[PDB]
């Protein structure tokens, strides 16, 4: 993948919006780029709700290493499109824009695909209640006096 | 004599006992059976209480 930093994600988002690309004769300011990186950090932090949200592998920058741009985002290869399409949707209003229908649809699809595997992982069944017997067909448990399920 | 008959080999099936060992400590170490629900090779930690003070 040719998108390997937070600024790379931001550049992909701007190109997707059609504001700035490698072919355009006019470009956006580095301050606007840093603002877009702040937006990206905020969006990913709101997704990853301290571990109880969308798990992606994103790495949050620290103040010790100064530029958040330039840091590898750490996403797997299949989260980049979702991340930068959602980023384009989020940062469109700054430039008096409105993301096109295709961008919005790809953002929805990408976010759902991002959360699919985590949803499958969290679809877990609870253990038996503490008041449920283990039956008598469980000869080992009933010989060891496990007449009722442990629970918890 | 020169009785050049036909030679055999005979292996008798009485054994020569050689090993006779005793196990005194294992006959004094008391045996326990753990009350575990499922039969798993996973960590078999059974917790038992200690006399109160």
């Amino acid at each position: 993948m040719q998108i390997k930093t937070k600024g790379d994600l931001v550049r992909a988002a701007l190109r997707k919006l059609g504001v700035a690309s490698d072919a355009t004769l006019t470009d956006v300011e580095p301050q606007s780029m840093q603002d877009a990186v702040d937006d990206l950090e905020a969006m990913m932090a709101e997704w990853y709700q301290d571990g109880k949200g969308i798990i992606t592998g994103y790495v949050f920058s620290d103040d010790e290493n100064p530029p958040a741009e330039g840091d590898d985002h750490g996403l797997r290869s299949s989260a980049v499109s979702a991340v930068f399409h959602n980023l384009a949707c989020r940062i469109a209003p700054d430039y008096a824009l409105e993301a096109t229908a295709k961008i919005i649809a790809t953002a929805k699809y990408g976010k759902e695909l991002l959360y699919k595997q985590t949803a499958i992982s969290r679809a877990k069944r609870a253990p038996y209640p503490s008041r449920m017997p283990t039956g008598s067909g469980n000869s080992f448990a009933n010989l060891n006096e496990w007449h009722y399920f442990p629970g918890e | 004599a020169l009785n050049e008959g036909q030679i055999v080999t005979l292996a008798v099936d009485e054994i020569i006992e050689t090993i006779s060992a005793i196990t005194p400590m294992a006959q004094k170490a008391k045996k326990y059976t753990p009350p575990a629900a499922s039969m798993q090779r996973s960590s078999n930690t059974i917790w038992m209480p200690v006399e109160q003070e």
